[PDB]
C-alpha cells in the first residue's frame, strides 16, 4: 500500500505493530540491525520502513477538553468555547 | 586445564530496540 | 532568584499554571 | 503508565487481540476482568 506520511493521522501496520498514529520524518541516528525505537515507558516512538533506511515518528492523535465561557444566563445568551491545549488548523475535523 | 577468569567480555544486543541515553 | 531558578532542574494532561 | 502494561490475567495485554482474535462471548469475559484491574490502579493513584 502507498505511504502517506504527515497527510493526517492513519491507523497502520508495518510488520506487527497497533500503529495507529500520525507519521513524520525523523532524523535520530540508528543502527542497522535495529527496526524501531521506544522513547520512554516501552511505547514505540520511532519506526523503520522496510523500504528505506527512513526513520519515522510516531505522534499520537490530538485530544483534549472543551469549555464554555458565559457572562451568565440573565446577562446575555452569547458564549465563547475553548479548545483546550491543541493547536487549532484541525477545530471543523472535532467528532464531539 | 589452566582455568582463566573472564572479566567484562560476554555480553549481547538481546533485542533489536533503539533506546538512546537511557539505563535499562 | 536567578541562581535558585537554575539550580532546580526537572490520557493524561497538564494544564498550565494561572500565574506566569 | 507501567500499570497499564500488565495483563491483570488473561491471555494477552493488549484489548484488540482479546476482541478479535476469541470468539466474542468469552472474549467479554476476558475483558471483564482485565477492566476490574485497570480500575483498580485508577483508585489508587487518584486516593495517593
Ligand atoms: C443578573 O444576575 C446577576 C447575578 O446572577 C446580578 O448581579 C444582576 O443584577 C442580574 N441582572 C439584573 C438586571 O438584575
Ligand atoms: C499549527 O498547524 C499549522 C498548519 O498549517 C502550522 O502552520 C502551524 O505551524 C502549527 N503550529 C502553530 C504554531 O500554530
Amino acid at each position: 500500500s502507498t505511504n502517506l506520511v504527515k497527510n493526517k493521522c492513519v491507523n497502520f501496520n508495518f510488520n506487527g505493530l497497533t500503529g495507529t498514529g500520525v507519521l513524520t520524518e525523523s532524523n535520530k541516528k540508528f543502527l542497522p540491525f535495529q527496526q524501531f525505537g521506544r522513547d520512554i515507558a516501552d511505547t514505540t516512538d520511532a519506526v523503520r520502513d522496510p523500504q528505506t533506511l527512513e526513520i519515522l515518528d510516531i505522534t499520537p492523535c490530538s485530544f483534549g477538553g472543551v469549555s464554555v465561557i458565559t457572562p451568565g444566563t440573565n446577562t446575555s445568551n452569547q458564549v465563547a468555547v475553548l479548545y483546550q491545549d491543541v493547536n487549532c488548523t484541525e477545530v471543523p475535523v472535532a467528532i464531539h | 586445564p589452566a582455568y582463566t577468569n573472564s572479566f567484562t567480555r560476554g555480553v549481547y544486543y538481546p533485542d533489536k530496540v533503539f533506546r538512546s541515553s537511557v539505563l535499562h | 532568584e536567578d541562581l535558585l531558578f537554575n539550580k532546580v532542574t526537572l490520557g493524561l494532561t497538564v494544564l498550565p499554571p494561572l500565574l506566569t | 503508565v507501567k500499570q497499564l502494561s500488565s495483563n491483570f490475567g488473561a491471555i494477552s495485554s493488549v484489548l484488540n487481540d482479546i476482541l478479535s482474535r476469541l470468539d466474542p462471548p468469552e472474549a467479554e469475559v476476558q475483558i471483564d476482568r482485565l477492566i476490574t484491574g485497570r480500575l483498580q490502579s485508577l483508585q489508587t493513584y487518584v486516593t495517593q
